[PDB]
């Protein structure tokens, strides 16, 4: 979505009075992208992709006339440079070795040579001029020079190997074989410039001609000659057309000055830059993918050549748009398609679509796709666990915003500085217009026709929305802009991230800060305890419950979201699970006796051993129904008659707690430090029945030498 | 294929052709009947300062929405004020974006 | 175990509320509570609880409901205050005798008078019965706009835009208070239908909206006629702007009627127009005697001749005394007659209809000669031989 510039060279060496010139006609790329190559009047230039620097100087000379055309072998190994001096010179390529570049076999035409083509599989040359057309085998060394009646001007290879295209200024184009024989043969009214090759693609497995004319128009040309139907138009003569590897994008140039970038069927997306002058080549870098390799390639590299004689590089680089609501996760691939993971057994379903998604918002079991003017909106069959999709209704309103929302029965389009409401029919309903650009806005659940929601400008001041009021409610204000906003479960706080990664909690009741944080990345509140505030810094994520003390991961990642027990943590564009053990929040709130919130706690799902402790500590402290709970959740049988004595003996006896722990503490195996608990406070003589029972008469009698009988 | 046929069945002219008919009618008009008036010694241009050319005044049959009517009057009432662009001029969109 | 629907079934099979409560909050589903407002017998703090809960929901009706099942009022205002719920603070106000609304109200519509939204602030004082600011607000709008290209279709689609939405928040009010009404209630609206009967004229005036809408509407309508010939409708037309005179100024009016008169030969509609044109209130000298040039140069190339036309017999009185077609005023009988928004002239046959939108009287022969699908003014998309049949029924009852 962003391009940026990377390194340009000028070429100011103007020479009048002279039929050398300063222009750059084409630029040659190697298929693993470390080295570069361009033409110049009488000279050729050799590059660094990544860094703009000649690792060898301009080679001047060895053609005495201009350079039509540079290609490479698909190998790195090999050059081939046609000149107006009728011929073509064949170097060998190798950056080891210490002649990296060499002439090897140079042959000539009976006149000039205009276009030239590599064998992406034979690595045999196609060389087309004036009058004349001449392949040559490397094996045999021996060249096949043929005549023709009028100047071919564009050549390129299929990626099988097997079949030859080239076009005509007079408007023909030809289609041959290896044996280079008429197989087909079209006429036209206008001049052919240029022409490729779809790349194989085990979806599509067939391969197409793609020729642009300059009657603003773009053709599909099969084997035989018969052409697809689409015909697409252009408002700018078409002059180069570069197709992407695996077949996804295609980069085209031509008048206007403008590098355009389209999907395969024709989709406009982005243009890349505009050189204020004619772009003679612009190329794409190849990429290499391994065995299995997990990347998401979002990176893209072109390279462009302008009429005046700069070569400069652009990098292309891809946003991130995706959605979370509960259960589900659906995020944008590569483009023109939308990925819905669940987070439990990892499966995926896919959507393709054919123009570019610009947002994706997803409501409960509806999802919502931005397509360029078009809105599709998708349903899920509740009951079936796997989820099925239907298109109920489709929108061919042309709607622009940068932000877009779907909530019961209504659209929400965030532009500028104004939001819209939108029906499902498409007919606008509503309107609010705010000071400055609307950052971020958060919805929140509601009836129908009722929704509310948050909203932050560039100022700072938030807001509050209502569907059917038309008027926003001022929350709160900020001086700095606002980036993020969150709500806790119950409507309690609300946190606010600054453009300055500033992290701020307001109480909503008493508008005040009580937590401010440097240097924070993302924040997320939990849905079922209301309190626990999860932050994400560029390294770590800290936890924070009420008034207690931060935790930390050292987890790489983002935070995105928080459920009971469960954070979720976001790298690059997968997310995976992590599981919070809840043992020292439970701790803490012991430490206090907050025997309620303690319980809350230890009910997102702790280990058993926490709820026999939670039990015992709630015995001990004379709480009952909490005790009960916590020896119920886990099958126990004795410590619940134990307690039903103990809560039985309460109203009557004197309820010592040092018998009960001992008691506790001699239901497990740890007889000694029961046995230390009741000789403590003075309970020697039940101690002594208690171990007799156990049938260790021995160590009973131990214990009975130093206790006493107080009765009569 | 069916998507351009319904737009074309229906489509409602939202703002960029609600009235687009504009046509010289200082000249138009003046050739209809004025004639008289140049013969006969008598000025009424003055009086005829008032009169709005008529090729802007659109006289069809058509469907009037409350929701649709709103929009509009409400897209015109912020024009004329002039205060959208002018916060969007010192809101400096491009700049951080 | 986070199961909130099965313990909200369990709740009300085992008659308990606050776990009902807190279920249907989870789930947010208030439908539930609704019935359960309606469930709760009286003045409990349940009622508070709840009533914070839809005040933070943002349903300040129910909020209200739950703060006067209560017992507390001033909580319901603060709710409808902090919401912008104003038609019902108003309602609560009045009834409760809260005085404190008025001001709020000014300060509020100031706040966004400063703020350059007066259409929000002329929808401000639609919901609270101050339809009158509304207007001046409109007006000041339609003033605005005449200083630049100011097409009137817009202005008269704006005034559209304020008859309607005042029919239909009226409309709103109307239906909520006949839906479930009682005896007393019956008798106020016989009492009220008793004085519809017997209606004044200056009644009805004030109370239609449509004042500046049908004005705009007949000054497009007469310069359109005037353009494409039909110079005696564009007369009607003229004649119909100079009865209004409220929203469009007096030059206008009064050069449209000049403009008319000249170009029907009818120059004693000529003579009233440039009689009024000579002073309304202020003029510069050099436009005045401009003026009076172009007066002296019409009236002393040949002298005011009035042209014969027919003198159809009268239909609002008794009166043999025939009145001239153009003329609406009726002197000495006082029964102006309605106008006809298909091309102005007045009603002078049986033959009138009028829809429920905008009830403006219109002639069957126009509507058949100009092939009208939908009313002039207000562009009801609703059959017209289905209304005319209609009008017939209305009559036949009359
Ligand atoms: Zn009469
Ligand atoms: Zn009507």
């Amino acid at each position: 979505m962003k391009c940026s510039e990377l390194w340009t060279e000028i070429i100011p060496k103007n020479d009048p009075n002279s039929n050398i010139t300063n222009q750059v006609w084409s630029c040659s790329f190697n298929n693993d992208g470390s080295i570069l190559l361009a033409c110049v009047g009488d000279a050729i230039l050799v590059y660094d992709s990544f860094t703009g620097n000649l690792v060898n100087k301009a080679i001047r000379g060895g053609q005495k006339e201009q350079i039509n055309c540079i290609k490479f072998s698909k190998d790195g190994k090999r050059f081939a440079t046609a000149s107006n001096d009728k011929t073509v010179w064949v170097w060998s390529f190798d950056v080891n070795k210490n002649p990296k570049l060499a002439p090897e076999v140079k042959y000539s035409h009976t006149d000039k040579v205009l276009c030239l083509a590599f064998n992406p599989l034979t690595h045999q040359i196609f060389s087309g001029g004036a009058q004349d057309y001449a392949l040559w085998t490397p094996d045999q060394q021996s060249i096949e020079k043929s005549k023709f009646k009028d100047k071919i001007i564009t050549c390129a290879w299929s990626w099988d190997g097997l079949y030859l295209g080239f076009g005509t200024m007079g408007g023909i184009i030809g289609i041959r074989n290896r044996a280079l024989e008429q197989l087909a043969e079209i006429q036209r009214s206008f001049p052919i410039w240029c022409m490729d090759w779809t790349p194989i693609t085990p979806d599509y497995q067939n391969s197409v001609l793609v020729v642009g004319v300059w009657e603003q128009s773009i053709a599909h040309y099969n084997i035989q000659g018969q052409q697809l139907g689409s015909d697409k138009k252009l408002t700018y003569d078409p002059i180069d057309i570069n197709f992407s590897t695996q077949g996804e994008f295609l980069l085209v140039s031509g008048t206007n000055n403008k590098c355009t970038l389209y999907t395969r069927e024709g989709g406009f997306l982005i243009d890349v830059a505009t050189k204020n002058d004619w772009v003679w080549n612009n190329k794409l870098k190849p990429v290499i993918k391994e065995a299995g390799s997990v990347a998401v390639q979002d990176q893209l590299h072109v390279a462009l050549t302008t009429n005046d004689g700069e070569i400069s590089m652009f990098k292309i680089q891809q946003l991130t748009v995706h959605a979370l609501e509960g259960d589900k996760y659906a995020y944008r691939d590569n483009l023109t398609d939308i990925v819905v993971q669940s987070m439990s057994s990892n499966q995926r379903i896919r959507l393709k679509c054919k123009e570019l998604v610009k947002n994706i918002s997803i409501y409960k079991d509806k999802l919502a796709a931005h397509l360029t003017e078009r809105i599709l909106i998708y349903g899920t069959s509740s009951e079936d666990s796997q989820m099925k999709y239907k298109l109920h209704k489709r929108i061919v309103k042309k709607v622009e915003a940068h932000i877009l929302e779907i909530v019961s029965n209504h659209l929400i389009a965030c532009v500028k500085n104004k939001v819209q409401l939108y029906q499902l029919s498409g007919d606008l309903e509503k309107e609010w217009v705010f000071d400055s650009r609307v950052n971020c806005i958060k919805i929140i659940g509601g009836m129908p026709n009722k929704e509310g929601a948050y909203v932050g400008l560039k100022n700072g001041q938030i807001f509050k929305i209502f569907v059917d009021n038309s008027f926003p409610i001022p929350i709160l204000n900020h001086n700095i802009s606002i980036k993020n906003i969150d709500a806790s479960q119950k409507r309690k706080r609300l946190a606010v991230v600054d453009k300055n990664s500033n992290l701020t909690v307001y109480d909503l009741s008493n508008k005040e800060q009580v937590f401010q944080e440097m240097n924070i990345v993302s924040c997320a509140f939990n849905n079922n305890f209301d309190d626990l505030l999860a932050f994400s810094s560029t390294d770590t994520t800290f936890i924070r419950c009420s008034n207690h003390p931060p935790l930390s991961q050292k987890i790489s990642g983002q935070v995105v979201g928080f459920k009971a027990n469960k954070l979720f943590v976001l790298n690059d564009n997968v997310m995976s699970t992590i599981d919070v053990s809840m043992t020292q929040t439970m701790i803490k709130y012991l430490e206090r006796k907050e025997f309620q919130s303690a319980y809350e706690i230890s009910l997102l799902g702790v280990t058993d051993q926490d709820f026999l402790y939670l039990g015992n500590e709630a015995l001990i402290a004379t709480q009952f129904a909490i005790a009960r709970k916590c020896y119920t959740r886990i099958k126990k049988l004795d410590f619940i008659y134990l307690l039903e004595k103990a809560e039985k003996d309460f109203k009557k006896n004197t309820f010592v707690e040092g018998f009960y722990q001992g008691e506790i503490y001699a239901l497990q195996t740890k007889f000694y430090e029961a046995e230390n608990a009741l000789t403590k406070s003075n309970l020697a003589s039940q101690a002594k029945e208690m171990w007799i029972i156990l049938k260790e008469f021995d160590k009973a009698m131990r214990i009975t030498d130093t206790g006493a009988s107080p009765i009569n | 294929a069916q998507e351009q046929e319904v737009s074309k069945v229906s489509a409602p002219p939202n703002q960029p052709t609600v009235q687009v008919q504009d046509i010289n009618e200082l000249q138009k008009f003046t050739k209809i009947n004025t004639l008289p008036q140049t013969e006969e010694g008598v000025d009424l241009s003055q009086l005829m300062q008032i009169l709005s050319p008529v090729e802007d005044i659109k006289e069809k049959d058509e469907a009037w929405e409350f929701l649709q009517l709103k929009t509009q009057i409400y897209e015109i009432v912020s024009n004329m004020y002039g205060g959208n662009e002018l916060i969007d001029d010192d809101d400096e969109d491009d700049e951080n974006q | 175990n986070f199961q909130w629907d099965k313990a909200a079934k369990q709740y009300a099979l085992a008659k308990y509320n606050p776990g009902l409560i807190e279920a249907y909050t989870r789930i947010q589903d208030y439908e539930g509570l609704e019935k359960l407002i309606a469930e709760i017998p009286e003045r409990n703090e349940l009622l508070q609880d709840m009533g914070d809960r839809f005040q933070q929901a943002g349903l300040c009706d129910a909020a209200v409901k739950c703060y006067e099942k209560f017992g507390d009022i001033k909580q319901a205002i603060d709710c409808c205050v902090l919401l912008n719920h104003w038609n019902l603070a108003v309602e609560l106000a009045e009834q409760y005798n809260f005085v404190q609304i008025e001001g709020l109200l000014v300060q509020y519509a100031n706040q966004l008078l400063e703020k350059r939204r007066k259409l929000e602030a002329a929808e401000l004082y639609r919901k609270a019965k101050r339809n009158t600011e509304a207007a001046k607000i409109l007006s000041q709008i339609a003033d605005d706009l005449t200083e630049r290209d100011a097409n009137p279709l817009n202005i008269k689609k704006m005034y559209v835009m304020a008859a309607l939405e005042v029919d239909l928040y009226k409309k709103r009010m109307l239906d909520a208070t006949m839906t479930g009404q009682a005896t007393s209630t019956a008798k106020t609206l016989n009492s009220l239908i008793t004085s519809t009967i017997n209606t004044s004229s200056a009644d009805k005036i004030l109370n239609n909206p449509w004042r500046g809408a049908e004005a705009w509407h007949f000054f497009i309508l007469a310069q359109r006629q005037l353009y494409n010939g039909q110079f005696k409708y564009a007369l009607k037309s003229a004649l119909r702007l100079g009865e209004y005179e409220l929203e469009i100024d007096q030059k206008k009016i009064y050069s449209l009627i000049a403009i008319a008169a000249y170009y029907n030969k009818s120059f004693r509609e000529c003579s009233r127009a440039f009689v009024k044109l000579q002073n309304l209130e202020n003029i510069t000298e050099d436009e005045k005697e401009r003026y009076e040039a172009i007066a002296v140069s019409i009236f002393t190339k040949h002298p005011p001749l009035d042209s014969p036309c027919e003198y159809t017999p009268c239909v609002g009185k008794n009166c043999s005394q025939q009145v001239s077609e153009y003329d609406i005023h009726c002197r000495a009988c006082g029964s102006n007659f309605s106008p006809c928004v298909a091309s102005g002239r007045p009603i002078f046959q049986k033959e009138f209809y009028q829809c429920k939108n905008c009830r403006h009287k219109m002639i069957e022969s126009e509507v058949s000669r100009l092939k009208l699908y939908n009313c002039a003014l207000c562009h009801s998309p609703i059959d017209f031989k289905r209304f005319t049949e209609s009008n017939n029924n209305n009559n036949n009852n009359i």
